[PDB]
Parts: structure tokens; sequence; C-alpha cells
RNA sequence: UGAGUAACGCUUGGGAGUGAGAAUCUCCCAAACCGAUUGACUAAGGUUUCCUGGACCAGGGUCGUCCUUCCAGGGUUAGUCUGGACCUAAGCUGAGGCUGAAAAGCGUAGGCGAUGGACAACAGGUUAAUAUUCCUGUACUUACAGUUAGACUGAUGGAGUG
RNA sequence: GGGUAGGUGGUAAGAACCUCAGAUCCGGAGAUUUCCGAAUGGAGCAAUCCGGUAGUUGGAAACAGCUAUCAUUAAUUGAUGAAUAAAUAGUCAAUUAAAGCAAUACGUGGUGAAGUGAAACAUCUCAGUAGCCACAGGAAAAGAAAACGAAUGUGAUUCCGUGUGUAGUGGCGAGCGAAAGCGGAACAGGCCAAACUUAUCAUUAGAUAGGGGUUGUAGGGCUUGCAAUGUGGACUUGAAAACGAUAGAAGAAGCUGUUGGAAAGCAGCGCGCAAAAGGGUGAUAGCCCCGUAUUUGAAAUUGUUUUCAUACCUAGCGAGAUCCCUGAGUAGCUCGGAAAACGUUAUUUUGAGUGAAUCUGCCCAGACCAUUGGGUAAGCCUAAAUACUAAUUAGUGACCGAUA
């Protein structure tokens, strides 16, 4: 499915309110991008993460 | 246990017989009737039937039976007082061999 | 929905949010939660009323009551008179069970509260199955033969060492009393009566 | 082996057209889940003579009493024909 | 109180009692498809017997088939009249595959 | 009520017999239609409707002693026939795997899937009902073991044929 | 175990048996339990077909009986091992769990309309309803203040009444509609992370296993003393006792006459009652029978409670130092949505982006600032009152009585 491969943080569901206040269901996706990590000697294996998690791996020297 | 068994003499305290004296022959528990004999005589329409070894012959004219009667109407008949007569009975266990013996209410007879 | 191998995601970051979060090292706890919840107390500066909260948790205690029980026997007692701490005292202590553990024939309270939720007990005007009823100063409480039948006995002998406010023959199964306990037969696990103006503030 | 496999002789018209003249054909019924071998094997065990061949027959289930108040099924019989070889004769009934 | 008598029994003799009673019941049940069983109520005996059987040998850990396979008995007097017969028949298959090969083998040669 | 009205959905005569009762049932003799078919063998489907005896509640567009109706009993025999234990086409399923809010969709290796390919039995007789199946006669094929003689045996793969 | 003198289930007579060495029957505990079906050796058109492996018995072998085992995924462990040395991917084996179903009922979460109303209709309503899906449980959810809110105030959550159809929110239209406070049901608060310290990992530990700690009238750690050996739990094993549940035992009291096929009706004279509930008995029976009130009883299984011991948790008030720790892609902010009564806004939540501080700190009291005051977010668990009845036992009906 689209999501995140660390957390399980998926799709949001909402309204799409335009003028008029015309109601039509939307979905908001998660930025899905590929990312490799170090993790058991290293070993680097492309995870689909969200650039939020991108960004916690960046700061916590995991991402090298 | 139970008030009638097979064998004890027994009386009838209503109906058309009135003071009918027997002898249960067979107890019906489920559906509570009782076969007293000499008491409660039908008379079935014997009809001819061939189609058995037996059923070759089966030489029934009149023959008069025993129909069942309510436990109901049955009472116990006493016997070994000099003066018989009718009455409800008890349950007494007597120790001497812990079996449950039936005792009249209105004596001191057993069964 | 897949191999989620917490394996491979825990270890993926051996730190992070999530990992911690979930770190197996989890414990039991299982026995530091209960005790030390169990029941608590003491006195604090801010409020005074500390000793009130202290003092009310030992007086349900020494009885086995919840504390509604206890506002409703306040109420109770509450409107009559005039100064009336010589009537909740005795109010407190006409629980039946009560009065059969100071009888002597249970070797505690709640057992004896067992016993007459049991149907072991025999009053007067009446019978018992409730352990709660209120009992007038001077009642009788004829105990059952079934019990005896059942003789365990040992406690006709703790219904002799009894407590002055009470006056029971042993082995002969009989009880009432008069001249209901004084504050001595009442002993200083609980003697204040200002537990008595914490029931005033929360009870009308 | 269990010898459950052997049911029912049966005595009809074709039965007693075939049980005479030299080799003798005798018509059981069957356990249905029971295969020819087991069938040889089960009159090698119980009666000694070694049938010359196994013939099967599947008589299908058919309603029975049809227009009475219950209505029936039939019940499934699996029939055996074994054929002693010739001048044998043993009795079904009798050991 | 059957069970008792049964329990008194060892291990063996029960094995034994269940092979005779196998037997006695298929021909209980041939006699009455013939017609020729008087005692009708000896089937439902056997079968229950048998039922009581199975029941004391499943307390202990052991099965009735197994058991009889490890030692057994064979058979005998169903012998005689097999053989003969069976003898015939190889000798009569022998005597036409004998013909056959040489009718065919003198036409052959012609 | 319409109303005992419309309708009763392509096929004749007679003799003898049964029976309480016969245009309608049985037998016989004709007669009239089919005859690239209303004839015969089977696939599909139907599921006992097949044979014998009995019955005439109901069904049969009339009648009925009679029926494909009902009752009781019986009837379907395979190493070679039709299909599995052999093989694949369209297609289906499909561990991993990919995709997708969830349910799920797609799909690899494998596995199914004949309407096709490979594979050894023909003639006659027999019962009321089965017959390349039962019987008679004459054959063939594939496995296993022993034995004789000869020969070095050669596939889960390659190639040819199919 | 109870319990007897009958029994062989109903349409059901007969034939033939069983049963007083205690049958049938009732209760507790077990045995057997074909095939399909989550179906799981492989397949398949369900109740069918085709097997492998390891044993054992017959055969001269093929083979045939009789047993046990053989699905997939996830976790742990061990062995083997590619591209490519090492190492992994992968492969194999062993152990432990998961699959599914149903209670036409309750819970949570995700998704989510339309008929309709507004007398049309698009905002709105219907309605977060129906439906679809996932996960349970015997309840679930929620839960111990970065809170309400305006006071010399209350002090987890849940449910009921009121506050009220109030404040408010609405093409200010149709409509929607709380949060405080008050009265009640029940009541319970607990535990980690970090400091600090111990031991071990080529100790590059930034990791593992222990001691220490759990906060707001701030708490804890650092150093130094006094008082403590207790009280209590949402608590483990046992032992004992009590109250029950699953069969049962005992259980009072009436005759005569009349109409009548038949009395129990009617009449006369009686009797019993802790039993006058009910059913049957040839009409309408307290005293004909079975029962009911009442007194009782369990070998075996099981439920609740109590007693004793036993593991495992649990403990106060000071002094000094002025040092350390208190949950970060987090709270905020911007751009689109939503939750709350609110049609988006102080509070809550999040798809994209950015992004803090560290008790003289941070958040809140309907934009916002200052004063005052309240509270300690970014970690976890939590009984009770609450929701429902397919089923078991007892019972009731100004409920129905074959078109209901
Ligand atoms: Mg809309
Ligand atoms: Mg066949
Ligand atoms: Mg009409
Ligand atoms: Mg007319
Ligand atoms: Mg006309
Ligand atoms: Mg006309
Ligand atoms: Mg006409
Ligand atoms: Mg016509
Ligand atoms: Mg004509
Ligand atoms: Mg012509
Ligand atoms: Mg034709
Ligand atoms: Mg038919
Ligand atoms: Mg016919
Ligand atoms: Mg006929
Ligand atoms: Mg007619
Ligand atoms: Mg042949
Ligand atoms: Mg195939
Ligand atoms: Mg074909
Ligand atoms: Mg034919
Ligand atoms: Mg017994
Ligand atoms: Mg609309
Ligand atoms: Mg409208
Ligand atoms: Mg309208
Ligand atoms: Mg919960
Ligand atoms: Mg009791
Ligand atoms: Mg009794
Ligand atoms: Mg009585
Ligand atoms: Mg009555
Ligand atoms: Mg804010
Ligand atoms: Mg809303
Ligand atoms: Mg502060
Ligand atoms: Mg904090
Ligand atoms: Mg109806
Ligand atoms: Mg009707």
């Amino acid at each position: 499915a689209k999501k995140d491969q660390l957390t399980l943080r998926g799709p949001l569901y909402g309204n799409n309110r335009s003028h008029s206040k015309t109601i039509t269901r939307r979905k908001w996706n998660v930025n899905l991008q590929p990312c490799k990590v170090k993790t058991a000697d290293g070993k680097t294996t492309r995870i689909l993460v969200s650039t939020r998690t991108l960004r916690t791996l960046k700061k916590h020297n995991r991402l090298s | 246990m139970q008030r009638i068994k097979k064998g004890d003499k027994v009386v009838v305290i209503t109906g058309k017989n009135k003071g009918g004296s027997g002898i249960v022959l067979k107890i019906m528990p489920a559906r509570q009737q009782a076969i007293v004999e000499g008491l409660n005589k039908v008379t079935r329409h014997k009809k001819k039937d061939q189609t058995t070894k037996r059923a070759a012959k089966q030489s029934t004219g009149k023959v008069q039976q025993e129909a069942p009667i309510f436990l109901s109407k049955l009472a116990l008949f006493d016997q070994k007082a000099k003066q018989q007569t009718i009455g409800k009975i008890k349950y007494v266990m007597d120790p001497k061999t812990n079996k449950k013996t039936r005792v009249f209410k209105k004596s001191n007879n057993t069964l | 929905k897949y191999t989620g191998s917490i394996f491979k995601r825990s270890r993926r970051l051996g730190f992070s949010l999530l990992e911690n979060n979930k770190e197996f090292s989890k414990g039991k706890k299982r026995k530091t939660i209960p005790g030390q919840h169990g029941n608590r107390f003491r006195s604090s500066t801010m409020s005074g009323y500390a000793q009130q909260l202290q003092e009310k948790q030992r007086m349900q205690y020494m009885y086995g009551i919840t504390d509604k029980q206890f506002r409703r026997l306040f109420r109770l007692v509450l409107k009559q008179r005039g100064n009336l701490a010589v009537n909740l005292f005795r109010v407190l202590e006409s629980r039946l069970d009560n009065i059969v553990y100071r009888m002597g024939f249970a070797p505690t309270r709640r057992s004896a509260r067992q016993l007459v939720n049991h149907g072991h007990v025999l009053l007067n005007d009446r019978t018992v199955d409730t352990p709660s009823i209120i009992l007038n100063p001077g009642d009788k409480v004829r105990l059952k033969a079934k019990t005896i039948k059942i003789p365990i006995v040992k406690a006709a002998s703790e219904s002799g060492v009894v407590s002055p406010f009470v006056e029971t023959n042993n082995k002969t199964f009989e009880g009432t009393y008069v001249r209901f306990p004084e504050r001595s037969e009442l002993p200083a696990g609980i003697n204040e009566s200002y537990v008595v103006e914490w029931y005033k503030r929360l009870v009308k | 082996d269990v010898t459950n496999v052997l049911l029912k002789p049966v005595l009809t018209e074709k039965v007693y057209f075939n049980q005479m003249g030299e080799t003798k054909k005798y018509v059981f019924v069957v356990n249905p889940k029971a295969s020819k071998t087991r069938v040889k094997l089960a009159f090698e065990l119980v009666y000694g003579i070694k049938p010359l061949k196994v013939n099967t027959l599947i008589r299908k289930p058919t309603t029975i009493r049809g227009g009475s108040r219950f209505p029936g099924l039939s019940k499934l019989e699996k029939l055996a024909v074994i054929t002693l070889p010739k001048g044998i004769a043993i009795s079904v009934t009798g050991e | 109180t059957v069970a008792k008598e049964l329990r008194q029994k060892s291990s063996e003799e029960l094995v034994k009692l269940v092979i005779k009673l196998k037997g006695e019941l298929l021909e209980y049940r041939f006699k009455l498809a013939h017609g020729e069983l008087d005692k009708p109520h000896l089937i439902n005996q056997t079968r229950r017997l048998l039922a009581t059987i199975l029941t004391i040998l499943t307390e202990r850990k052991l099965n009735w088939q197994e058991e009889q396979a490890k030692y057994k008995l064979l058979t005998k007097k169903t012998n005689e009249a097999a053989v003969n017969a069976w003898k015939q028949h190889l000798e009569a298959n022998k005597a036409k595959l004998l013909k056959s090969r040489a009718k065919r083998e003198d036409a052959s040669k012609k």
C-alpha cells in the first residue's frame, strides 16, 4: 500500500471544499520517497519512507 | 418408589365398577394406567386376517381382555388386618434391612 | 499487512521513537502496580483536611465499609436533636456483623460478615441475611444450631473473651447488651471527631 | 482383514443362473469404499479358496415409496461377483 | 458386571475373544440374510460385547489389529479341494497354451 | 354467472378372448401414413422413467380390465470401451513478489484445465431386463520375480520425430 | 452416584429377548468419534480421486494389509550457503503460535452515500445513519489534568436527572445544540525514560543485564543524619472452612346419599394446613393421584466468599550543596482539511513545509499583549458503576389463541 515502512502512517482522507462550499471527498498521500540506511552491519536496503521520517533519520545520525 | 406394583391386590374406588378387587398384571408408568385382571373387560370385534403361518387360522371371536385403568382410580387393599379396609400408604424406611417399605397410615401393616 | 518484521524495523533504528516506546524491555510491574495503590495516607501542609481523610480511611477499614454507605449513615444520624456525638458512635457500632465479631463467634470481623451473609444469624422480632442491618441497643441475636452442628467450636472460646459492651454466654449461643460501647471500647485506632466535620462539608 | 467388507449375500434369478454349471458365481454386497483386491483378500482369509476374478456393481440410490406422506431415498450398494474355479462349490451358510 | 469379568482376563486372551466374536458376527449376519437365524437378538449381544471388549482394550494403550498382527496362527482344512481345482486349472491352461504355440509354429514353418 | 357453452392439440374396419362392465385392454387378419425417416447406434441431458406381477384413490382433456401413474420384487459385471492412475491449448489457480484506505487486483516458479495427442479384443451365443464387460473360441498389451543366451548400461539434460 | 421393578426411541400392534449378582431411566466424569468442511500430503466439479516418507506383517518381488507423519505464514534456534573473500540474500531442519466459525445483540477503528426536508435547489439537513471492511472482549471504549473555570472554588474516567431547548451556532432559513454548576450510581490510582551507579561486550557503546526514580503548595539525583521494620494491594502457590450449581428422599387431611353413562358437581356430617401454586383423574376435588409449603441430602465436576501461611510490590520527617535530570522533527508557525453544539476558531487532530526553550523554564484562563492565577504536553497500564441476550433454570402476563 501507499504507506511508510518504518512507521504505519498512511493517507489522510478529507473534503475538497471549493467556492460555493461544494463537497467532494479527496485523499492526501504521504511523500513516499525511497531512502537507504545502514542497519545490521550497515546493510543498505532501499525503503520507501515519508520525508518526515527521512528528516528524522538524518538528524538521528542513522542516515549516516 | 411406587404406590402400585406388579402383583399386589388392588381395588377401584370410582367409576361404574365399585369395589372391584383384582391383581395388577402390568403397570405402564409413562401414561399412568394399570391392567387389573377381571376389571375393565372390553370386547374388540375380532376380524379375520390371513397373511402368516399363524394368521392362516388366527381363530378370534369375542375374546374378552383387559382395558387399562388410571392409577388414580386404584387403591391398595389391606390383607393383614382382620377387618380389611382401604387406606393410604407411607414410605417408612426400617433400619433392619435399610430398604424402603410401604406401610399404611390408618394402621401399622407393612405393604 | 505483510512481513512487518518488528526486528527489521526495531533494529532498523535501535532507538528512534517508535523503537524506544515499544522497547520490549517492557517489564511486568505486575506487583509494583497493586500494592502501592492498595491504600495510602498521611497529612499535608496546605489543606489540613489530610488528617480527616486518613482517619476516615482507617475507620471504614475497621468495619469494612464503602464510602457511599458511610455517607448514608451520616445523613441518617445527622438530623435528630443536637450534639449527637453519642448517637453516631452507636450507629457505627450497631452493625450486625460488627456485633457478631464483638460477640465472639468468629475469628475476624469480615469472617463474621461472611457467616452472616451465609445465613447463620437469628434475631428476635425477625431473622437476617444482609450484613448491614442497624441493631437496637437492647437486642438479642440467638445463634443458629446448624453452625454448632459444624463444631469449629474454636469460636465459642472467643465469645467469652468478649468486650464489656457485649454480654454473651458461651456454648449456649445468646447475646444482647446495654450501656453501648463507651469510647474506651472504641480504642485509639480512630478516636477523633473532626472526621464528622469532614463529612459535614462533603455531605449536607 | 477386519472383515467388515462382506455385508450380506444376495439370491436373485441372475445369481442362481450363474451359480450353476461347473464354475459357480457367488454375488455378495460389499463395503462401498472397498476395492477389488480387498474383496479378494477378505474372501481368502474367511473362506480359503482364491477367487478367479471379481466384478463390481454400483447401484445408485433412487427415490422409493414415492407419493407416500414421507418419501425416502434408497441405500448405496456395491455388489461383487466372485467366480470360483471349476469343480469347487462352497456353501455360503455353514462353517 | 460383565466389564469386571473381562478385566480379570489378560490382554492376549481378549484379542482372541475379539477375533472369535468378529467371525461369529459375520455368520449371524449371513444367516439372517439367508433366513436361517432363529435367534435374532444375538446380533446385538455380540456387537455390545464386542463394543465392551474394545472399551477394556482401549483403557490400556493397546490396539486390536496390530496386537494380533505380531503373533497369530495360520489356517487349515480349506486346502485340499482348493489345490485340486487350482492344479486342474493350470493344467488346462498349460494345455491350451502349448497347443496354441504348436499350431502357430508349424503353420509358420510350412 | 357465462354454461353443460367453446374446446378435447395430424391415424381405420372386423373376428376371437379376458373381464361385473370393452370403439379405447390382449391376440390375429387386414387397412392407412413414415421410410435422408415416425427406421437403427450413441454424445448431451433426464435420473429408475428399464423388466416381471398386481391395482384402478388420484394423473391420462372421453373410456379403461390399460398405462412413461401407483404398489412389490428385480435389473447396470471391463487389463483392451468412455474418462482418471499419462500429456498439454484457450483460460483458471498461483508460494515468494509487485500494486492498492481495508476487502483485494496483477503476476513468476509450480498445479489444474479436452472439445485435441499417446495407449492392448475380435467373432458368435446366452437372460424378461446387461453385455467389445457374462460364456465359448482365438488373441494381444504393460508391470514383477526366477531362469537361459547375448550384449556395457546409457537421463531430470541435448537433438530428431511426434 | 441417585433410583427403582420394569425395559427393548415416535407413527406400533405382534415376534424374539433383557431385567432383583439390581435392568431401563436421571446426574457427574471418561471411551469411540467414517467423509466433506478453516481442511492444512497433492488435486478437485464438497462429502471424490491420486500419493510420498518411516515402521511392521504376509509374498519370491511387483504388491497388498495395519500404524504414525507429510500445508502456508510469523517468531526463536541450529546447519548449509550465490553473484563476490568475508558476509548476507536464499535453502533446509526443530520448537512454539496464527488461521475458521457464530449471538439477525452490544464495542472500537477505517471508509462512507442516497431517498428525504428546506414546500424548487447547490451551502445545509438527512448523517457520520445504511452499507463494506479489520480487530476483539466478556464487556469494550475512556481514564488520573501541560484540567475546568472565576472563586477564601472542584480535584481520574464512565453512566443517570437537571441546568434548557439555555449560551450559542445556522442560504441566521430548514434546523442543530453543548460545556460549567448542582443532585445521584460507583470509586483507585498506578508504572517506565532521563539523571547517578554496577558488570560485561576488538568497551570507538551510542549496546545488554541490575540497583536508583516517577513529580506541580515542583519532584528526583549528589553529600550527610534521625526514625522505620510496619500497613496495604488490582496479588502466586498451597491448606482449611462456609455458601451454592449439576440427580434426588420424606412430605397432613373423607365417607354417605341424589341427578347422572361416569361426581370431583349438589346436599349432610367431618378432617388437615409453614401444603387453598399447578396438573391429571369418565363434569366444577384442600383431604383420589402426582405434586406444592417445610425439613433435608453429593461419590465426581464446577462457581463465589472467608481463614492461615507463603513468594513478588509497597514507607516518614530533616540538613547542606546551587550542581545535574524531568519524554524534540516535539510543542509552536505557514498552506489545505477536519473534531468539538459551531458552517473552522481560542482548544483538539493532521497531508505538505519549517521549526523552539529547559523551573527566573513551558502550556492554559475564546483573537492578542501585560499583571494575577491554574496546570506540568510530546511514555505506559488500570477493577466498579455502563451496553446487549443466541443459550441454561425458575416464573409472570387487563399478551396471541389457527386469516391471530
Ligand atoms: Mg452533500
Ligand atoms: Mg466396472
Ligand atoms: Mg369467475
Ligand atoms: Mg353452469
Ligand atoms: Mg351461447
Ligand atoms: Mg354453439
Ligand atoms: Mg364444438
Ligand atoms: Mg388428439
Ligand atoms: Mg380417430
Ligand atoms: Mg407411403
Ligand atoms: Mg428416430
Ligand atoms: Mg417416478
Ligand atoms: Mg413395463
Ligand atoms: Mg400390469
Ligand atoms: Mg378418466
Ligand atoms: Mg475379457
Ligand atoms: Mg490433468
Ligand atoms: Mg476427448
Ligand atoms: Mg436392451
Ligand atoms: Mg449403577
Ligand atoms: Mg440532497
Ligand atoms: Mg426538497
Ligand atoms: Mg416538498
Ligand atoms: Mg480497557
Ligand atoms: Mg441447601
Ligand atoms: Mg417423594
Ligand atoms: Mg401426600
Ligand atoms: Mg384439583
Ligand atoms: Mg496554543
Ligand atoms: Mg461537524
Ligand atoms: Mg512554574
Ligand atoms: Mg513533563
Ligand atoms: Mg400462522
Ligand atoms: Mg384457516
